[PDB]
DNA sequence: ATCTGCTTTGGGTGGGTGGGTGGGTTGAGGCAATT
DNA sequence: AGCAGAT
């Protein structure tokens, strides 16, 4: 009765919105039918444009009227690409103010919202009825049931003697669709006083599954509905749809995600004759000077190349960096930063983590009584960078605990049964204080580093930051702290975190440069000459080097070389970028050694 | 109606091809001669789509309707091949029907647990991944055989579940009838009844295809028949089956959820390993004739790990302990051990861990464990319960799942005594024992450990003892063939070669890609460096029918360097122990393998010396 | 429930059970002495030895009035012919050559209870 | 006297507004106190 | 299937 009306109108809306001259719904429902996308994505704006009446059925009763927008869809489908097909999904935009997630109570019960979080954990995908095929047990009469995902259905009770629940499904002859569960846990900015941060249980259908990974901010339109696990409902919300500013879909799979009209964006953004001033100008546009580690952050970021040997060895192509220094150096507002351009970042404490923590660790369900393994920061930062922040204070053993990761790239566990090797392909960005606080120079360098030479061969560069007593910095410094206390370029000279987040995605999925023979025989000759200067730093002092210096810095070299020449898509690296390599070497890691 | 055309259809397409006919006859004949060869035929699918379109795609497409029609016919040309003439009782009662397994190429069905969805349910699929669990066998009823005494006369009933057949029916509860239709008393005949095996199995994505930030996933398997044990936990496997739902999911009242899915699951048609290679002819004969060269030993040294500079003796002990020795136990007792085990120490950035990892891939079995990351139950067995039966069990650990190969740990001296304990046990007597929640048993495990560590301070010192260098237990390291110190000397021509074989490393790039390019099956059933494959064909060989034995030249040869060894003035970076001249009669034992020799020569005991003498004294 | 025709007739196989109890030989025939044991309370356990089947099968295959393979059934299918040989002993249980306490015996005196309550009940 | 109807084993195809003085018991990981 | 209740 009412049904078919509301369907008639909806169909409507498909058939007969144009803004201009082009249709852009039934355009928008042929294209996605050709490269089989049984959906369309709605903007409301528009739905509230054609007749606001459609609108407000479409949000007063939103989980009855859904299903039947869905059903003209695939009517209006059908006749567009098929010449007298499930289901199709109905996928929704909307500019209605964010409720926060801790503002959402039953004043909002199946009803659309708009909320934003982060993912923390998603589920293995279910499988859902949608055409179920029943017959019945004593008299074998064969019938059919559909199902929509909107609840507010089971086998019939009677049959149509023949006892109660008499039906039987016939599998082989029912079709089915996908399902899956994610968790939602709110901003850390949201989080109201002395409040930990809360949870919701969220459920996406179809072409709304696959689409985030664990830890990622994204932006959900849905139904805050309940279902019945007393007189008490546990609410959750059923997905309408998501959009994130993390593009998983490409840093899983080959590349996408890009435009061709944003890729010639990044082209035009590479041939910047000066993209590496640029790119370390943007970085902490708010601390004063440390351009050195604003290059290395920037190399960090990039990355070098990884390899696949024929013989089956694998090279890392990840960099590592140690920030040592004095307090009030703005190492860990660094990290906070590089934190928030990275694409995949975690920043972790190195007092507040623990080697199961980090890594991997074996946890038991308590239903089916079976262990199980969960990531930790490691593998939560995998492809991206981990952020261990006082990595002095970390203890012995949760430090040894990630040598493996660091190095060899992989998290091997034998616990409970469990027994596997994951892979976790993180850079390491550490920040750690002397022993003393201060480096204090009266004392060798052996008495201001408490760091083993197995931990630190790791790191490709170590920066020992001493904060000197100068006049003219000084003045400096406080200048630029005040501008900012009491205080936009975007000229060519910096640009946003969006931008810059999205072309270290597009470098690191697009280009993998390699070294030419110049380049393979000046980095060869420096490996010999920086080898030979820690002998005779050696010879002249009884203590054994503090900082190492072993091939892994070769290789570090070659990675720093790589990421440099990566930076600006350039398919071999020259020896403008192996000059460029040396000399940040020397300003870190040299450095430090030659105290 | 379809069903007996489909039949007619699957008949046609056997006679046609006479491969599947030949193969029936030599099973039924073998099977008349005699253990026991199972009734299953494995047809490729290639041959079905090039003989009708319909019929393949059906099978493909819809498996459920198109699988038992070609079953029964296959059953039917079976019967009417056999020729058997007296046929015993439980024969005749017997319900053994001929089971169908498919090969080829999958198009678009060959998946993996991680890309199984909704959307390929009831269709035959093709899945590759790892056992990870394995459920115990349990015999499942089919059908019962009664007999009324008064009447003199035999009866039976048929069982069927969801998991025993692909068309859905009334289930059938597995309750004996006790009374015959007029009310006779029924006694049930257990030898003319039929029972079959059962066995669920979970194989899960192989780790280092999984996504970036993803843990692997997991699909259950059912196995039946014949397929019961096929696989073990830690084997690598492709599984065809039939991808099913089961239950009501929910539907039922009972479960108030109404957020539930439908369980899911794979009924296996076949199962193909993936860590034996198969020897040909003239595979063997090149394995004899390099084998016949006399500097054998160190090209196949140098082969491995053609891509780290130098640390040529670590190679050749490498060599030797995938070869492995000769394994005696005497009448009294004793059980001499032929593995050899191997430790590395020495400073950061040595190629200690690349070893391990080369050591890993090449391997035939090599199981993957690190300091911290394991545990005293990880290593050894794990006590859980079974979800099929829910009867108590073990889970075999990295050291027994490794049994007969090789296991590397990594950070040897970043474990824990609790966790070195065990390992210090499994060396010392090659088994585990383990007294837990009211079980007692004796598992077996006889691997070889090659591990690495570092000193205590790092970096080795040389002015300090041996003993202060390294934190380990004297007694754990006396049980080490060979212990190697590798020392970072910084020199001027070491340096220049290898920062040079570094760099024309970092250079490769694999063929068919592109310059700047980034690095990322079609079939089921299927002085010059040797390569890798030939090597695991030639230690495969070797370590497969050569089993050489001791000669007095040897034993001579033998004895005056123990002598020498053990009573000479200048120190070793190991203490001599009579545990030393088992490690040098292993050694010798295991270069006679290298050569393909019956016999271990003096040249065999010269080199284990040569390697021992390196490993002690530098 | 349909029915099948098993190539096995239980009747055959009573009858040659029958046969090997009362005139296997290996004395009087062995199986016969132990149930004379059996009965005079001696023994309590009745052990058969395939072995022994099998003897008395091929002599009388010798003799030439072969029978019914009787090992092979018993070894496909065990179960029913414990019931068969223990019916077979019933039949077959030689009288007590001692004298015993019947009276001692809880059963015995039941069962003479029983016995006279049936007279009485048919007498009426 | 006949017809109508619920619930097990023990286990996650009942659960955590029923709990652990109603049983399902090893394995791992974090924390205080002990060192 | 055994036992607990309403007509
Ligand atoms: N250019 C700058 N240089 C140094 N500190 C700065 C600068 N700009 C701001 N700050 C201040 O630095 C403080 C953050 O501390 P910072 O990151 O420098 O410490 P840290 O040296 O890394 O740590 P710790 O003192 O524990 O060793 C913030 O108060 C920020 O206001
Ligand atoms: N001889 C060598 N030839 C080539 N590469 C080498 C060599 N020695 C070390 N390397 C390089 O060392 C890098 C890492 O060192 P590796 O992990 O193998 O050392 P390790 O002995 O296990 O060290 P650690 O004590 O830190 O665990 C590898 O990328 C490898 O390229
Ligand atoms: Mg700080
Ligand atoms: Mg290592
Ligand atoms: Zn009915």
């Amino acid at each position: 009765d009412d049904n078919t009306e509301i369907i008639k109108s909806f169909k409507n809306f498909i058939l007969e919105f144009r803004l201009d001259s082009q249709f852009i719904y039934r355009d928008q429902l042929r294209n996605n039918i050709l490269v089989k996308n049984y959906s369309l994505t709605v903007n409301m704006e528009h739905l509230i444009g054609y007749n606001e009446d459609i609108y407000k059925k479409l949000s007063d009763e939103p989980s009855d009227i859904i299903p039947l927008f869905e059903t003209a869809i695939t009517q209006v489908a059908k006749r567009i690409s098929i010449l007298s097909l499930p289901t199709f999904q109905l996928i929704l935009n909307s500019n209605a103010n964010q409720i926060p997630l801790r503002d959402l109570d039953s004043e909002h019960v199946s009803k659309i919202v708009r909320l934003s979080g982060i993912i923390i954990s998603t589920s293995v995908l279910s499988s859902r009825a949608t055409y179920l095929s029943i017959m019945c047990r004593n008299c074998r009469h064969t019938t059919s049931i559909t199902i929509n995902n909107f609840n507010s259905v089971s086998l019939p009770r009677s049959c149509l003697n023949c006892g109660p629940d008499p039906y039987i499904i016939i599998h082989e002859s029912s079709k089915f669709i996908d399902q899956q569960f994610l968790k939602l846990q709110e901003i850390p900015e949201l989080v109201p006083v002395g409040e930990m941060p809360r949870n919701l249980t969220m459920t996406c259908d179809r072409y709304l599954t696959n689409k985030v990974i664990p830890g990622t901010r994204v932006t959900i339109v849905g139904i805050y509905s309940i279902y019945n696990s007393v007189a008490i409902r546990t609410p959750y919300i059923k997905i309408l749809g998501i959009q994130s500013d993390v593009e998983t879909s490409s840093i899983w799979n080959s590349v996408t995600m890009f435009t061709e009209e944003e890729e010639e964006e990044f082209l035009q953004l590479s041939r910047n004759p000066k993209l590496y001033e640029i790119l370390t100008n943007s970085i902490a546009p708010s601390i004063f000077g440390n351009e050195d580690i604003k290059k290395a952050i920037v190399c960090l970021l990039m990355g070098g190349s990884k390899k696949i040997l024929p013989d089956g060895m694998r090279l890392r192509g990840d960099i590592n960096v140690l920030l040592l220094g004095d307090p009030g150096t703005a190492k860990s507002q660094l990290l906070k930063f590089v934190e928030k351009v990275s694409p995949i970042a975690v920043y972790t404490s190195g007092k507040g983590s623990s080697a199961a923590g980090l890594t991997a660790s074996v946890q038991r369900d308590p239903m089916t009584r079976e262990f199980y393994l969960e990531g930790g920061a490691m593998v939560l930062a995998d492809g991206g960078v981990v952020c261990i922040d006082e990595f002095d204070k970390m203890r012995d053993e949760d430090r040894v605990a990630i040598h493996e990761a660091m190095e060899q790239q992989t998290i091997s566990i034998a616990k409970a049964g469990i027994t596997t090797v994951l892979n976790s392909r993180t850079s390491v960005l550490a920040a750690a204080n002397p022993i003393y606080g201060r480096y204090d120079d009266l004392k060798s360098p052996g008495d201001n580093i408490d760091f083993q030479t197995t931990i630190l061969s790791r790191f490709d560069m170590i920066f020992i930051v001493k904060d000197d007593h100068n006049e003219e910095r000084d003045i400096s410094i406080a200048n630029h702290v005040i501008n900012i206390h009491t205080g936009q370029e975007e000229n060519g000279s910096e640009i946003s975190i969006e931008k810059m987040k999205r072309y270290i995605t597009y470098c690191r999925l697009k280009c993998a440069p390699r070294l030419s023979p110049q380049a393979a025989e000046k980095l060869s000759s420096n490996f010999v000459t920086i080898r030979k200067q820690l002998l005779i730093n050696e010879l002249e002092s009884t203590e054994r080097s503090s900082i190492p210096i072993t091939i892994r810095q070769l290789e570090a070299i070659i990675r720093i070389t790589e990421s440099l020449a990566k930076l600006e898509l350039s398919p071999i690296a020259q020896e403008r970028h192996v000059d460029e390599a040396i000399r940040l070497f020397q300003a870190s890691t040299m450095d430090a050694a030659s105290q | 109606a379809v069903f007996g055309d489909r039949v007619r259809r699957f008949q046609e397409f056997l006679d046609t091809f006479t491969s599947y006919r030949d193969s029936v006859r030599s099973i039924q004949v073998y099977n008349s001669n005699n253990n026991i060869l199972p009734h299953r035929i494995i047809i490729s699918l290639d041959d079905l789509r090039e003989f009708d379109r319909s019929f393949w795609s059906g099978i493909l497409v819809e498996p459920a309707y198109f699988i038992p029609p070609a079953e029964k016919a296959l059953t039917d040309l079976a019967d009417s091949m056999d020729d058997v003439p007296h046929p015993n009782a439980s024969a005749v009662s017997s319900r053994h029907p001929w089971k169908l397994s498919f090969k080829g190429s999958f198009g678009a069905h060959a998946l993996s647990p991680r890309t199984l969805t909704a959307q390929h349910l009831n269709k035959l699929v093709s899945v590759e991944g790892i056992v990870t669990k394995t459920s115990l066998v349990r015999p499942k009823l089919i059908r019962s055989v009664h007999y009324a005494a008064k009447t003199g006369r035999f009866h039976y009933r048929d069982y069927t579940d969801a998991t025993t057949t692909l068309t859905t029916r009334i289930p059938t509860p597995a309750i004996y009838p006790t009374e015959d239709t007029e009310g006779n008393k029924l006694t049930t005949e257990y030898g003319y009844s039929t029972f079959i095996d059962h066995q669920r199995i979970t194989v899960q994505e192989m780790p280092e295809m999984a996504p970036a930030g993803q843990l692997p996933r997991s699909i259950d398997v059912i196995l039946d028949d014949d397929l019961v044990d096929k696989t073990k936990p830690g084997d690598r496997v492709n599984v065809v089956g039939v991808f099913k739902s089961l239950g009501a999911g929910g539907m039922n009242q009972s479960n108030s959820n109404t957020l539930i899915g439908f369980k899911t699951l794979i009924l296996g048609n076949t199962v193909y390993p993936l860590a034996r290679q198969m020897l040909t002819d003239f595979d063997i004969r090149n394995i004899n004739k390099l084998s016949k060269k006399k500097d054998i030993f160190d090209i196949l040294s140098q082969s491995l790990a053609p891509s780290i500079y130098g640390h040529d003796h670590i190679k050749k002990a490498i060599l030797l302990m995938l070869m492995g020795g000769v394994e005696k136990n005497l009448e009294n007792g004793s059980h001499l051990r032929g593995d050899i085990n191997i430790l590395m120490v020495g400073d950061p950035s040595t190629a200690k861990s690349q070893l391990l990892r080369f050591v890993l891939n090449t391997a035939s079995l090599a199981i993957a464990t690190t300091g911290r990351g394991s545990s005293g139950v990880g290593l050894t067995a794990a006590v859980t319960t079974d979800r099929e039966t829910g009867e108590r069990r073990l889970e075999a650990g990295a050291m027994v799942l490794a049994d007969r190969g090789v296991v590397c740990i990594d950070e040897f001296d970043k474990m824990t005594d609790v966790d070195r304990v065990a390992i210090h046990e499994v060396m010392e007597q090659q088994t585990v024992t383990i007294a837990k929640a009211g079980i007692h048993t004796t598992l077996n495990a006889r691997c070889s450990v090659i591990a690495a560590a570092n000193p205590v301070f790092g970096q080795y010192d040389v002015n300090r003892d041996p003993h202060q260098n390294i934190a380990l237990p004297d007694s754990l390291l006396s049980r080490f063939d060979l212990l190697f110190v590798v020392t970072d000397d910084i020199n001027e021509i070491r340096d220049r070669s290898i920062s040079e074989h570094v760099l024309r490393t970092h250079r490769y790039l694999p063929p068919g890609y592109l310059e700047g390019e980034p690095v990322r099956s079609l079939a089921v059933g299927e002085p010059k460096l040797v390569t890798i494959p030939f090597l695991r064909k030639y230690v495969q060989y070797a370590k497969e029918r050569v089993i050489p034995q001791l000669t007095q030249e040897a034993i001579n040869v033998i004895v005056k360097n123990y002598t020498d060894l053990r009573n000479d003035d200048n120190t070793k970076k190991s203490p001599i122990t009579a545990r030393t001249l088992e490690t040098l009669i292993r050694l010798a034992t295991a270069h006679a393998k290298v050569r393909l020799s019956k016999t271990v020569n003096k040249v065999d005991a010269k080199v284990a010396a040569n390697l021992l003498r390196f490993a002690l004294l530098g | 429930l349909p029915s099948i025709q098993l190539p096995v007739d239980y009747n055959n196989l009573f009858n040659e059970i029958t046969d090997f109890l009362v005139t296997f030989k290996q004395k009087g025939p062995k199986y016969m002495a132990m149930l004379q044991k059996v009965a005079n309370r001696e023994l309590n356990s009745v052990i058969i030895d395939l072995d022994d089947i099998l003897q008395y099968q091929n002599e009388k295959f010798l003799q030439g009035t072969q029978a019914d393979d009787l090992v092979s059934a018993i070894q496909q299918n065990a179960n029913h012919f414990t019931e068969l040989f223990c019916r077979a002993i019933d039949n077959n249980m030689p009288l007590p050559t001692k004298e015993i306490d019947y009276k001692d015996d809880v059963l015995d005196v039941i069962l003479n209870q029983r016995r006279l309550r049936n007279e009485r009940m048919l007498s009426d």
